[PDB]
Formats: structure tokens, sequence, C-alpha cells
């Protein structure tokens, strides 16, 4: 009752969010960088952390 | 800094920044740099921090 089972879909979903937060903390880095008007999300976001 | 003051009349300098943690730390470490070393007589310091 207290031993829990964390299977693979688990796992990897933790350390694909462990990667999502670097992915994001650039995204608001340079998001907060300004002149925004002529910006698209990919160099945003970069897919070498995920 | 150098063009303002030249004169008598006290000069401020408005250093614009993106927000603190959205500043880089090479840009946050040279505001700081230049921030801690206001005075008049410091070029030459500051050249050697360079």
């Amino acid at each position: 009752g207290n031993r829990r089972i964390r299977s693979v879909g688990e796992m990897a979903e933790n350390q694909f969010r462990v990667g999502l937060v670097r992915v994001e903390r650039a995204v608001k880095e340079r998001l907060s960088l300004g002149d925004l008007d002529t910006l698209m999300p990919q160099d945003m976001i970069n897919a070498k952390p995920i | 800094r150098g063009r303002v003051g030249r004169s008598h009349h006290q000069a401020y300098a408005w250093l614009l920044t993106p927000h603190p943690k959205a500043m880089t730390t090479d840009a946050q470490k040279r505001l700081e740099a230049i921030a801690s070393l206001e005075d008049l007589g410091a070029g030459f310091a500051l050249a050697t921090h360079d």
C-alpha cells in the first residue's frame, strides 16, 4: 500500500517535463527580450534540450 | 557614460535593461561592473578590467 509502480510512461513523461522546464526557461528569456513583432516559434523553442 | 557630464551640471544616466533574470549573466555582470565603478578617473581601471 506504500509502494508504487512507476512504469515507462510515467518515467518518460517526467524526463520529458524535466527537459521542457529548460526550453520554457529559454523561451521565457528570449520572449522577455523585446521586439517580438516579426518572430516565429521556431527560434524561441529549441529541440536540443528536449 | 562619457558624453554626458563634460560640465559642472550633474548628469543622469539611464541604463534601460530587460528584466534582471531576463538579462544574460554577461550583460548583468557588465552592468554591475559599470554600476559599481562610477568614479571620475575610473576609465583605466575599467580598461584594465577589460
